RNA sequence: AGGGGAUCGAAGAUGAUCAGAUACCGUCGUAGUCUUAACCAUAAACUAUGCCGACUAGGGAUCGGGUGGUGUUUUUUUAAUGACCCACUCGGCACCUUACGAGAAAUCAAAGUCUUUGGGUUCUGGGGGGAGUAUGGUCGCAAGGCUGAAACUUAAAGGAAUUG
RNA sequence: GCGGUAAUUCCAGCUCCAAUAGCGUAUAUUAAAGUUGUUGCAGUUAAAAAGCUCGUAGUUGAACUUUGGGCCCGGUUGGCCGGUCGGAUUUCCAACGGGGCCUUUCCUUCUGGCUAACCUUGAGUCCUUGUGGCUCUUGGCGAACCAGGACUUUUACUUUGAAAAAAUUAGAGUGUUCAAAGCAGGCGUAUUGCUCGAAUAUAUUAGCAUGGAAUAAUAGAAUAGGACG
RNA sequence: GGAUAGUGGCCUACCAUGGUUUCAACGGGUAACGGGGAAUAAGGGUUCGAUUCCGGAGAGGGAGCCUGAGAAACGGCUACCA
């Protein structure tokens, strides 16, 4: 009967047993090491606010060629650096550099998106009013 | 096959069979008496030996053990029960 | 296989091979049935009138097709000796 | 299915349906009893006995013409040996092995033997011991089993 | 080592069955067999069984029809309590109508069905249908 | 446990206010208290024949027995007057639903009333903290030995 | 660490070859190859297939044991022996044909009796890289062995079969 | 995967789709996932059997010991009638369960307290030709359990039951105008009150308490230091 | 024996060498208060519970104590540290 004791009272080594192979999914390792909040520049939390320090053109990969408007974000909690994408037509034009802007997951569990090499991040604010609002022109920039 | 009499089976095809795996396992082996006329009297013996068996009084012989049944030696006689 | 009140529900009560009971169904396009005729007096094999033997596709394979039809049709009185029950 | 080798091998005594008997057996349970305690003074084992009481003498069983086994009947006439004769038997062959290891210390196959025969006798007695015959406490040990088993 | 007796006899059914035969030599029968066996023979799953005595630990000849498609035995004797004969036939019965889980308890080895009326429960043993 | 000696303490050993006058001459010099724990426990005649003094005694201390009653089979017998019994028993695991043999070793307090021996089953009751551990007393024995005479020499 | 050191021959030196040729081929030939006393513990250490038990299908060979014979050949005076022939049965190493059945397939008498899912038990795996790497512990004279992560990266990597 | 000049993925206009007082995004987690597999995975070639054998902890472990027959007692569904003024119970009947008996058959055990039950019978009879029926004390039931003494092989499993907060969940009742809720409310003589409620279920593992005696263990009598008196 | 409202190595004196552990002691981690409970609806599960009820703990960190039936209290005192 392949492998697994089988027995009324092996309870103890089949409840082990599972304990060490849950190890071997990515996620309850993660879970269970903490990686959220040892490794990854956010704290595990779902968004996290920095500062703008230099804007970026990162070429995007294969069988793409595009440049690719990013900027680089030192995490307010953390000091942490981290280049982080500008979506949508225009809007690196909203950042500017020393801004504070909100960053958010790209929604791939870590990882990068799509051609953006190493980016896993995304801004969703500046100078808090959103660029959605900007892009649009629902919003205006605040004065300084 | 497919329908047979497993309870009576043929004493023919049962007679072939390994001791163990007949319906009701049992021996194969038998005793016999044996005489070598010097003496009036007899001797019971078993098939299979491995002593090799000496008779009542005389230091003689009877049979020399091997591999299975005993060789029984040179003049003798044996009836079976 | 009925209904609530009597009536005879569900179509189709398949056959049944006569050596194992086990169902003939549809697409068993190697399953077979037997006819035997019933004779009479001197010769005279009556045309429509059977005694009959359904085969199901497994034992044909299996090669038991012959020896179970003899145990079949013996022991309903189309043969005597031929078939030993023991072995 | 043997333990200490993948040996499969089917092989015993195939013992008769017939409990009682052989009809044909004249003598008596007092005959073949003192039979058993002659050649059991002579230093016999009951398997020794049981064998030369098969084919010498007429005892298809020791235990159907006398209800009971060679062992108790050794055992009740205060014959009985200090260990049973298995594990003497055992001991016996690793202490042989051993000595055959003592003279030739370059056969490594000796060695794994010697290993599976003391393994043997360690778990036997480990038996013998739990169900009392052995003092609790009694153990194995080469410098003392050569002077054990002589 | 020979593990459970019960598994090697209701096994060597079920390959009898399915390679059409009539008749099965199991060894080496016991009390909880038999019981197994009189439980199936009780709802015609088998035919007329029989003893035969080797002066050892058995032989059964079980004569089976072609009304069983399996006969198996849950091999950790599980205690089930009363709500859970429900979830047991649930698992591993064809359907509500028909088939039987067969278990021991303390008013003997009986189907779940004949378990359920006189409302007694224990460990199981088994199954057929 | 103890054995010998009796008065063996800096202390005299008594049992409280059980006087037995000078002055009145007896043929039993001390005179002895005891009970009965209740709950059906014959208090052995080891304790009333006795000599000790044992105040954790059950039947002859000043000790009530109340609560729990359990069993457990003896492990270790190197305290004086007190054991350790283990209590194995199988816990159930839904999620598997089987069960894992566990244990757990309770300390005793044990009278010079009852010779108990490491491997011996023994009946143990409930009663107020003895010492830092002990929460029970050996109250009934209900072992032997385990067939040790049966072990003897050859014939 | 001794011995041994014929043969072949990691290293190295050469002759040729080549654009190059630290190679492939030729020559010389150190270590080794052999043995003793110790270490080392790894191989595609392979049947790439845990062990014990049950059950499920036909066949001719063959190795060991055994049983049966008014079988053959061995001559002598018939035997006894021995080898040989036929039938059987255990336990082997294998092949053949089947395929009820299994598989993703190649294939498989187990890799079968598995969604109609439970005989007992041991071990391992959880996408690919990162990497058998880093770190600690341990073993070794050493080379190394055992134990053995993570950050990050990535949409395939992979298997069997078909057609080109 | 789209975009390098007719872009079905970009920037817009048009139109169109989905959800709609809401809809997108990020992080987590649950389902899908039989990708953690007790149920329920996989490990020849895809990830994966330790080179091999011993072996302790652990898990697992062949069969067998009261089975069979006979008798009584009373239940709860279901039929065929209903007798009746929708439900009723007796006989006819099966079906399915419960209790106690006799078969060689401890039920712990003495010593009374107690008796409900017939081997009784003491009378006869209501009434269908009579074992259809119970009142009814004078030889003759133990166990139904009191209480005192004397002792007892250990467990696992299952059953039922007690002890069991509320809110939560499941769920009955009630027309908050519906609904989420709330535990209200509903009737008249609405001039001097009448009244239904505020259920039930789960509540497990451990401990307690009772019934079971299959399946699993455990103990016993072999240097008899055995059992009854 | 002292101490306590009181049992107790709670503490002291004398005496012993014991106690726990692969059925995982001891140690480490916890972005750990525990429970009633919550989210996920074939089942078995998985995940969660700082947070309306119950229990515990704290009142910047420690210790100490007065009053009192009850506090080692902090919208009490006392000392140190911050
Ligand atoms: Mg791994
Ligand atoms: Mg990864
Ligand atoms: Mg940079
Ligand atoms: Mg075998
Ligand atoms: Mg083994
Ligand atoms: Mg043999
Ligand atoms: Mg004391
Ligand atoms: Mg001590
Ligand atoms: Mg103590
Ligand atoms: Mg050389
Ligand atoms: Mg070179
Ligand atoms: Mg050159
Ligand atoms: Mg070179
Ligand atoms: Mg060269
Ligand atoms: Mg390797
Ligand atoms: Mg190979
Ligand atoms: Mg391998
Ligand atoms: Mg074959
Ligand atoms: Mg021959
Ligand atoms: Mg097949
Ligand atoms: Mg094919
Ligand atoms: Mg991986
Ligand atoms: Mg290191
Ligand atoms: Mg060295
Ligand atoms: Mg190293
Ligand atoms: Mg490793
Ligand atoms: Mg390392
Ligand atoms: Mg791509
Ligand atoms: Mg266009
Ligand atoms: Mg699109
Ligand atoms: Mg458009
Ligand atoms: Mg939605
Ligand atoms: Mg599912
Ligand atoms: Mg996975
Ligand atoms: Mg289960
Ligand atoms: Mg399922
Ligand atoms: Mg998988
Ligand atoms: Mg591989
Ligand atoms: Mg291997
Ligand atoms: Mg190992
Ligand atoms: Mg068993
Ligand atoms: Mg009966
Ligand atoms: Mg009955
Ligand atoms: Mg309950
Ligand atoms: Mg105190
Ligand atoms: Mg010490
Ligand atoms: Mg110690
Ligand atoms: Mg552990
Ligand atoms: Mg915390
Ligand atoms: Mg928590
Ligand atoms: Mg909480
Ligand atoms: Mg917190
Ligand atoms: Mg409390
Ligand atoms: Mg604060
Ligand atoms: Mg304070
Ligand atoms: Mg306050
Ligand atoms: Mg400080
Ligand atoms: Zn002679």
């Amino acid at each position: 009967g392949k492998g697994k004791p089988r027995g009324l009272n092996s309870a103890r080594k089949l409840r082990v047993h599972r304990r060490n192979n849950r190890w071997a999914e990515n996620n309850y390792k993660k879970r269970l090491l903490g990686t959220a909040f040892k490794s990854s520049p956010f704290g595990g939390s779902s968004h996290a606010k920095g500062i703008v320090l230099e804007k970026l053109g990162i070429e995007s990969k294969q069988p793409n060629s595009a440049i690719r408007k990013c900027v680089r974000v030192q995490l307010i909690k953390n000091g942490k650096k981290v280049t982080a994408f500008v979506p949508n037509d225009g809007c690196l034009n909203f950042v500017d550099e020393n801004d504070e802007v909100l960053l958010a997951g790209f929604g791939r569990k870590g990882k990068a998106k799509g051609d953006i090499p190493g980016v896993r991040f995304k801004v969703v604010k500046v100078s808090g009013v959103s660029l959605l609002a900007l892009w649009k022109e629902k919003k205006e920039k605040p004065r300084s | 096959v497919l329908v047979q009499d497993l309870l009576h089976p043929t004493a023919a095809s049962e007679a072939r069979k390994h001791k163990l795996k007949t319906l009701v396992q049992g021996p194969r082996s038998y005793f016999l008496d044996v005489k070598c006329p010097g003496c009036l009297n007899i001797t019971t013996v078993f098939s299979h030996a491995q002593t090799a068996v000496t008779c009542e009084s005389c230091s003689t012989i009877l049979c020399t053990p091997t591999g299975g049944k005993a060789k029984l030696s040179e003049g003798t006689s044996f009836r079976r029960k | 296989m009925e209904n609530d009140k009597g009536q005879l529900v569900e179509l189709y009560v398949p056959r049944k091979c006569s050596a194992t009971n086990r169902i003939i169904k549809a697409d068993d396009h190697a399953s077979v049935q037997i006819n035997v005729a019933k004779v009479d007096e001197e010769g005279r094999a009556i045309p429509g009138e059977y005694v009959t033997y359904a085969l199901s596709g497994y034992v044909r394979s299996r090669g038991e097709s012959d020896d179970s039809l003899n145990r079949l049709a013996q022991n309903d009185g189309l043969l005597k000796n031929v078939w030993s029950y023991s072995r | 299915g043997r333990m200490h080798s993948a040996g499969k091998g089917i092989s015993s005594s195939a013992i008769p349906y017939s409990r009682n008997a052989p009809a044909w057996f004249k003598l008596s349970s007092e005959s073949v009893i003192e039979q058993i305690v002659k050649y059991a003074r002579k230093g016999l084992t009951p398997s020794q006995i049981g064998v030369l009481l098969r084919d010498a003498h007429g005892v298809t069983q020791a235990r159907v013409i006398t209800g009971n086994k060679i062992m108790r009947i050794l055992k009740s006439n205060g014959l009985a040996p200090e260990i049973p004769e298995d594990l003497y038997y055992l001991i016996k062959k690793a202490v042989s092995v051993r000595k055959h290891l003592e003279r030739n210390r370059k056969d490594k196959d000796a060695k794994f033997r010697l290993i599976l025969i003391e393994s043997r006798i360690h778990r036997l007695a480990r038996y013998y011991r739990t169900v009392a015959v052995l003092p609790p406490n009694w153990k194995y040990e080469s410098a003392t089993a050569s002077a054990l088993v002589n | 080592t020979r593990s459970s007796v019960l598994a090697d006899a209701l096994n060597a059914i079920n390959n009898a069955e399915k390679t059409g035969k009539r008749q099965v030599l199991i060894r080496p029968s016991s009390k909880v067999i038999i019981k197994f066996l009189q439980v199936m023979q009780k709802h015609g799953y088998i035919g007329e069984f029989e003893y035969i005595d080797d002066h050892r630990s058995g032989k059964i000849v079980v004569q089976l029809n072609g009304r069983l498609n399996k006969c198996g035995v849950i091999s950790p004797r599980f205690n089930v309590k009363i709500g859970d004969i429900e979830k047991w036939t649930a698992n591993l019965l064809p359907a509500r109508q028909f088939g039987y889980v067969i278990l021991t308890t303390s008013a003997g080895i009986m189907d779940h069905e004949e378990a359920r009326r006189k409302h007694v429960s224990g460990k199981i043993l088994g199954f057929v249908y | 446990s103890t054995e010998l000696t009796v008065q063996s303490e800096r202390a005299f050993q008594k049992q409280p206010h059980i006087f037995n006058n000078p002055k009145v001459k007896t043929s039993k010099r001390t005179k002895r208290w005891y009970k009965n724990a209740g709950l059906g426990f014959k208090t052995p005649k080891t304790a009333i024949e006795g000599s000790y003094i044992d105040k954790k005694c059950p039947f002859t201390g000043l000790v009530s027995i109340r609560g729990k009653i359990l069993t457990g089979t003896v492990v270790s017998t190197k305290m004086h007057r007190t054991i350790v019994i283990r209590r194995a028993y199988l816990h159930y695991i839904p999620k598997y639903n089987r069960y894992e043999k566990r244990h757990k070793n309770v300390p005793v307090h044990v009278s010079p009333a009852f010779r108990v021996q490491v491997g011996d089953i023994v009946t143990v009751g409930q009663c107020r903290p003895i010492s830092k551990t002990v929460r029970f007393n050996v109250v009934k024995v209900s072992a032997a030995a385990a067939x040790x005479x049966x072990x003897x020499x050859x014939x």
